[PDB]
């Protein structure tokens, strides 16, 4: 599991949490508690008021009338979904955050998108909708009584790449999906089609230098392609992303977010050149081997 | 890790609501087997040298099979012996954690859930481990309100590994 | 999250040592400081509604430009998302004096709440205006003397002021 | 090591506020903070060229081609460009070999922080950074001067900085002049056997 | 960067075929189009620090929340660095109009300018507010018939739109 | 100083190249507006003196407490209105030099460079320059190419003070 | 790439000013010389298939060792003349590139950036390119305003391959 | 750097006065020949690398101590340097003829360079007498009848060999 790092990145809420199963004579707070996790998770932690609270779908799940996973699938396909996270968005960032709720995880390859947004323009939203509920992934993860939740640690069958897109899509427990940094737009629409890989920046608090977003272009790529000779006599390579930078100005300083390659000799001078700048690092990677 | 405290907290976020009298008598279980849960954990910190070197040799009274073969999971040298009294002692340690956390939220965290990977993968016998926390069951010397929170403890790692 | 048991116990299994004979001493101090801590718990949690309205009053009074026509706090949605902020910043710092730890505010209620202000324009500064209201509230509210037995309960007043500053901090 | 003796500054116009409009006689800013087109690339990669080996060193031969690829790349920044013209083997040996210590740090201050030295006193003190730590130390210690980084940073080709005040037509001598050598490697090209009719 | 006769070119060699006659038509009504376009660009620019000016008086007055203490445009350092924003923007929406396409605004201005935004606290629909004013003042002062030769000038005006709109999408 | 000319030879100094047929499109809008800049200057020279004088007495109209108030920085006193007529014909003379160049860049490299300091040291308004330069822009009568070029360095100094 | 109005917004944005009058000129030019241009470009496209026949043509008679000796950088066989019809017609295209954008630049991103090193490496002269834009020179057809902006492509071709 | 309109510009701001009839009658002329100004810088940039190669070719024809071993040009990176001087010296007298001032000449080439040559040891009067060859080859090139308007062009010739004149004596 995550341990350590489960207090940075947002996974000790959830760690602590176990799955909410409805049992098949369950009491009327299991409903309404099932009914509570699926619009946490399912509306990604938006603030739901009582005008939109659904109460038909609810009172079908009170009395059993549908299941979890036909309650999931209801307020999934409902206005107040579609508002939240179809109607204003990119097809690629909808198919992103229907993975996030229905599924709890982020799309893995570029093909799960193809898949999804060739059958939602080939049959609409719904049948788009359907297939995420109807998936093998589905049953082998929550199946018909378990609410869907955010599946950080290790199962079966999933890529490491998940793990990754899975903090590029959750930004921390005291966040929603609507309110992130990248207001309406896909996080995995590079990440995908050029099957790579951004670092892992945790959510604000535990994080100094949560808010590094990368730029369309102009971005320095994750490994040091070179190596030492660039910088002389170096030994390792370390790629430097830094958050905030707003101590010079605007002809000194043209974007707040700069990532860069630095050696070992100079990781020390770079670190405080941020330091002295005021920027937040918001994560280091080993850029050479 | 799990304990009254953490887990009242836990569960009032779960329904989304504020601390109600329950989550008080909660914290008041707490306070009032708290003091008796620190003076258990004091008493084994005093007492850990000799309770972890007396259940490592009841362990090699028991199962004198590990201190004659050669293996790598085996206590038949010192490498082996050393091991085994630093598991010996990380469960004690473990236990006097869970007497002063009040929950067996660091046996859970630290030692419950993953130990059978660990048995399965290094092929060390969980009985070993289970006859070691029999020796702290029948040696630490704890009375009354201090014996049956710890022997809760020593029985929970005991059930598990069984 | 951690309480303020589980916090030593992270510390000291991530050291590897027993704990020594002060740490059993202060959480002792702190199990008889833990009386105080439940009524403090128990007088903020009974006065949570009138808290957040005073506290949303005053803000909104020194505070106009947030609900004018355009302002973060206008709408009835964004109001109602402003109540329901400072009822669960409430609520979490309530849950960081029950632990006595306040791993609960920053792993749940100060995880990514920036970036949610951030995001959504939410002036974080005003944020910790009402944060300060209902450190204000609350602190006269558990330091009321009367229908409670008598004695100090500086270290809980200082410790809930303390949750009440780092929930302000972490997003203004 | 040892810190640097001190030396007085002597003014120079980089040292007062400039009270300027760019305009006309201003250096331009070759930088990599917008995004650019190869061909721009190309420009900043021959403007950071003609800064650091001049315009007769801009031969193919000069030309540093894993570094310009990896410039492309944006693996590297600005500064760490300069950095890798200055520890060029053909700078080390077309400037570096044919100078003392103290002409060359009045060349690598002039090339790099954009401003004359202040005396003889700073090629003095910067001399023995090179006498010690070697080219690379020491132009490290020149990328890595607060000077260096207040003035370019780390995305802009340094330039000569206020060679000339607004409305004169003629200011300080430019960079550009300043040889491979001096008056000494060229007597002693004179006496090795060169240079003679 | 590009302008309207290089993306044409850069297109064609993409291809690697000669530019057809509706190409060279198109650009030689894009020639026509630029007297009125270096109108457009000359406007804009002799009136760049009263669109600055006006449009942040009427954007911190009907979002008056960031000029109040606390707020992102309060400060003389914080109001400075808005107006300069405002200029800066302005004055890559007068090079887009210049170049005939928005290559130079998009990879000098709009490139991480959004991520910029959000990392500073920078609420960039405030900044998205303050460009359509800064685009409701140009489009006015370029439509203005007053002291000009009357003409046609719709698709610039259309251009310069489409520019502050690119502006405005790619601050929040 | 900025000007067609010098900027076109900048850009191909700092590529360290030849002119090419950019620099020379470049001449070419030079010449073909320097005729209607040396006639806007003619025609501003000419109409100098009561241009001066008319932009002078605006800036008293609009803000008389210059004309009023005791101090070194109004024009209360002679020597105040000797300096702002000066004033108003330095404005005057290197917007004409500006008509002549093709450029701002006498603005820049003689009265732009370092105005706000002075403004601020001498405690001068820039708000009486720009009503000033409002006068030099409403009468002075240049219609066509002359006009809009003329205008193009009187709303530059209106911008650098405004 | 290098033309008028890229140059003029880059050198702006360097100075980090607006769009002074110096840049309304640059404009001004370019507009002034871009119809010129344009009809040039289209008077070369359509004569493009002749002027590089007869381009491959004079190559092989002012250099006939290409056409009769074996080898890959030579144009014996043909593939050989394949490539250096292919070659001239990359020269002109890029021609008639610049001579629609206006300067050099795409000369300087398509063909000038990196010709050197293949002339090096696949051994081809770059006197046969310069004979092959000779002709183009003589043989263009184009007078006066047409004449004169497409010659200086083709001499800033010349000058980067001589 | 001046050109041909800012230099008077400075004359006149030295002695603070508008320009008179006769500097705008001036003025006005060099705009007249600014045609024939652009006709010769385009010349020379077109016939720039066969100027720069004949004039080295005939100047180590008359000279060749140079191309002899030991010589200053003796070397594949020497004889490069020198072509790229030739280039320099070149491109700065087009400078001088595309503004009309020798401002850019004397500032950016000339101030300085005897004292470099002295310093490299490269013989200043073989600089010069290439220089001058590289006179009779761009003045040839100028005053070429064919392709062009016929007309008289006898003061930007001579300004041009004024250019080369004092580039020469800056060397020698
Ligand atoms: C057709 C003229 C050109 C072309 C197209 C092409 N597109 C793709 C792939 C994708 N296109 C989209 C676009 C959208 N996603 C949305 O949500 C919306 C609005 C709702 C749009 C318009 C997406 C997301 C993809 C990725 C999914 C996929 O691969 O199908 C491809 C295949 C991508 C690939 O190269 O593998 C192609 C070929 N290609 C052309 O040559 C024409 C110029
Ligand atoms: C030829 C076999 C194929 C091909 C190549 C091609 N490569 C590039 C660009 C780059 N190549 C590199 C690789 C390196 N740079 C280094 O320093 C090192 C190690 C020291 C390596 C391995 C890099 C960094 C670049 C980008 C930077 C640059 O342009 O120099 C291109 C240009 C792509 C473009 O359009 O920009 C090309 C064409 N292309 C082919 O088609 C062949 C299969
Ligand atoms: C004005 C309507 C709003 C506003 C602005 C504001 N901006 C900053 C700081 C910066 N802005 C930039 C922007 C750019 N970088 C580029 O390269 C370009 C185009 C070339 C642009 C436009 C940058 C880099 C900074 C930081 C560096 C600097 O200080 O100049 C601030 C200051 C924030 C701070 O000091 O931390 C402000 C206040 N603020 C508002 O409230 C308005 C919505
Ligand atoms: C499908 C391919 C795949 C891989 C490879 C993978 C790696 C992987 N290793 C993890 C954790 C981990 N990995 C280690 C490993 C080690 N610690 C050490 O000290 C040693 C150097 C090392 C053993 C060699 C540890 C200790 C953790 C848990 C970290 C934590 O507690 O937070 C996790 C966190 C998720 C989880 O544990 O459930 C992942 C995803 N996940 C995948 O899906
Ligand atoms: C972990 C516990 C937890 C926290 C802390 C939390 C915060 C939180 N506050 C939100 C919104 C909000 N919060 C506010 C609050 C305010 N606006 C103001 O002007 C005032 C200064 C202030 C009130 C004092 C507003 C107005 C919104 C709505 C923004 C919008 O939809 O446009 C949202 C967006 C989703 C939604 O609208 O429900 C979240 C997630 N959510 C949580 O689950
Ligand atoms: C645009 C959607 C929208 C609505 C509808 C809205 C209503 C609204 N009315 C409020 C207060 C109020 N509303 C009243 C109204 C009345 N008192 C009376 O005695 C009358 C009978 C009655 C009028 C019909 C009063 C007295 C308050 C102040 C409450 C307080 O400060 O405690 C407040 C509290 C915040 C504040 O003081 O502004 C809100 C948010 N706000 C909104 O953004
Ligand atoms: C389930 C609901 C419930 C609660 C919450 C509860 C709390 C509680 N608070 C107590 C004491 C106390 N409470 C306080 C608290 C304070 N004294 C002050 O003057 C300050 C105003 C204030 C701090 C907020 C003090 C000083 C004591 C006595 C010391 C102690 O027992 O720890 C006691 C000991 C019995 C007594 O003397 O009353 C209890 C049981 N009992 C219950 O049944
Ligand atoms: C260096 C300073 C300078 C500039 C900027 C300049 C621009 C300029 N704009 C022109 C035309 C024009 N300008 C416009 C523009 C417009 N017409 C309208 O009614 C709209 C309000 C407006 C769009 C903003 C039109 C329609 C023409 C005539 C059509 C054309 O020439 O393209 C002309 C042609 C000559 C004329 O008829 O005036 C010039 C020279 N000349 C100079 O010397
Ligand atoms: C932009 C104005 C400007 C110019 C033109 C200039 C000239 C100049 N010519 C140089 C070298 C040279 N210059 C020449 C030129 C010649 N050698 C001969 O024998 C011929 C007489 C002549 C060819 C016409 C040579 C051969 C060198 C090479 C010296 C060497 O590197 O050893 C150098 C030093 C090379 C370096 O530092 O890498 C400079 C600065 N400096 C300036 O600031
Ligand atoms: C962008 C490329 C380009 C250039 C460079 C260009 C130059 C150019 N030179 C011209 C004239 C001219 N050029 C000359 C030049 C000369 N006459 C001679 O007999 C001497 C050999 C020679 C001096 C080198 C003369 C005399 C005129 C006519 C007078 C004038 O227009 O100024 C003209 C006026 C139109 C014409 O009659 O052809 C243009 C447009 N046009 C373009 O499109």
């Amino acid at each position: 599991a995550i341990t350590t790092a489960a207090s940075r990145l947002g996974v000790a809420p959830y760690n602590e949490s176990r799955p909410v199963e409805l049992r098949p004579d369950f009491s009327l707070d299991d409903a309404k508690m099932v009914i509570r996790a699926v619009y946490r998770q399912v509306l990604g932690n938006d603030y739901i008021m009582d005008s939109e609270r659904l109460k038909g779908a609810e009172s079908l799940l009170t009395n059993g009338s549908i299941s979890v996973r036909e309650f999931v699938r209801t307020v999934a396909k409902s206005e107040l979904y579609k508002k939240k996270f179809l109607y204003n968005n990119f097809q690629t960032r909808v198919i992103e955050l229907n993975y996030k709720h229905l599924l709890g995880r982020a799309p893995f390859s570029e093909d799960e998108v193809i898949f999804h947004l060739d059958l939602y323009e080939n049959q609409g939203f719904d049948a788009d909708i359907d297939s995420y509920i109807d998936s093998v992934e589905y049953q082998e993860n929550f199946g018909e009584n378990i609410v869907p939740y955010y599946r950080f640690n290790n199962q079966v069958g999933d890529r490491t790449v998940g793990f990754t897109r899975m903090f590029r899509l959750y930004r921390g427990y005291a966040n929603s999906d609507r309110s992130q940094l990248e207001r309406s737009s896909s996080r995995l629409a590079t990440e995908l089609g050029q099957n790579t890989v951004s670092a892992i920046v945790g959510p604000s608090g535990s994080n100094a230098g949560w808010a590094y977003r990368p730029s369309r272009a102009g971005n320095t790529p994750a490994k040091a392609l070179g190596g030492t000779v660039p910088f002389g006599q170096a030994s390792k390579l370390f790629r430097v992303e830094i958050t905030a930078i707003s101590a010079p100005g605007y002809p000194k300083v043209r974007r707040s977010n700069k990532a860069v390659i630095v050696p070992f000799e100079q990781l020390n001078q770079t670190l405080q050149q941020i330091n002295r700048l005021g920027g937040k690092v918001a994560s280091i990677t080993p850029a050479s081997l | 890790m799990k304990t009254p405290l953490t887990e009242a907290v836990s569960t009032a976020d779960s329904q989304g609501r504020f601390l109600s009298s329950t989550e008080l008598q909660i914290a008041f279980g707490r306070l009032r087997q708290a003091n008796a849960g620190l003076q258990a954990a004091k008493a084994l910190t005093d007492n850990a040298q000799s309770l972890v070197n007396g259940a490592a040799q009841a362990v090699y009274n028991k199962f004198p099979y590990t201190t004659q073969t050669q293996g790598n999971n085996f206590a038949a040298d010192q490498r082996g012996k050393d091991k085994c009294a630093r598991d010996i002692g990380y469960y004690l340690r473990i236990v006097t954690y869970c007497l002063v956390a009040g929950g067996t939220g660091p046996l859970d965290e630290y030692l419950i859930a993953g130990i059978d990977e660990i048995n399965r993968t290094f092929d060390l016998s969980p009985s070993w481990y289970v006859e070691a926390l029999k020796y702290i069951k029948a040696n630490h010397g704890l009375s009354g309100d201090a014996r049956d929170e710890a022997n809760s403890y020593l029985d929970y790692a005991i059930n598990a590994l069984s | 999250m951690f309480d303020v048991f589980t916090r030593v116990v992270s510390q000291a299994d991530a050291r590897g040592e027993y704990l020594s004979g002060s740490q059993l001493d202060a959480l002792s101090a702190t199990v008889a400081e833990g009386n105080k801590r439940i009524d403090s718990v128990n007088r903020i949690t009974g006065n949570a509604s009138a808290i957040v309205s005073n506290a949303a009053r005053a803000l909104f009074a020194e505070q106009p430009q947030l609900i004018q026509p355009g302002g973060n706090a206008y709408t009835s949605r964004r109001m109602a998302a402003c109540l329901r902020d400072m009822e669960i910043i409430l609520r979490y710092v309530t849950y960081a004096t029950f632990t006595g730890d306040a791993s609960v505010l920053e792993d749940r209620c100060l995880n990514g709440l920036r970036e949610t202000y951030v995001a959504l324009g939410v002036p974080g500064a005003s944020v910790a205006a009402g944060v300060q209201k209902m450190k204000e509230a609350a602190l006269d509210i558990v330091n009321d003397p009367n229908g409670i037995t008598r004695g100090d309960c500086s270290a809980i007043v200082a410790e809930i002021a303390g949750y009440f500053d780092r929930a302000a901090a972490a997003v203004a | 090591t040892l810190p640097l003796i001190a030396y007085a500054p002597v003014s120079q116009n980089q040292r007062v506020t400039n009270y300027e409009v760019s305009g006309d006689e201003h250096a331009r800013i070759f930088t990599t903070e917008g995004t650019l087109s190869p061909s721009a690339m190309d420009n900043l990669i021959a403007a950071a060229y003609r800064q650091v080996f001049n315009e007769q060193q801009m031969i193919q031969s000069n030309r540093q081609i894993a570094l310009e690829s990896q410039f492309k790349n944006q693996q590297i920044t600005v500064r760490d460009f300069i950095r890798g013209l200055a520890l060029s083997d053909s700078f080390r040996r077309r400037n570096f070999e044919v100078n003392n210590n103290y002409r060359f740090v009045q060349m690598c201050i002039q090339r790099l922080l954009g401003r004359d030295v202040y005396s003889e006193e700073e090629k003095i003190a910067w001399s023995i950074v090179i006498a010690t730590k070697g080219l690379p130390g020491f132009i490290n210690e020149l990328l890595n001067s607060q000077e260096y980084l207040e003035n370019f940073g780390y995305d802009t080709v340094p330039y000569q900085r206020r060679r000339i005040l607004p409305q004169r037509i003629s200011g300080e001598l430019p960079f550009a002049r300043m040889p491979r050598y001096g008056a000494d490697h060229r007597e002693k090209l004179e006496a090795i056997g060169y240079f003679r009719n």
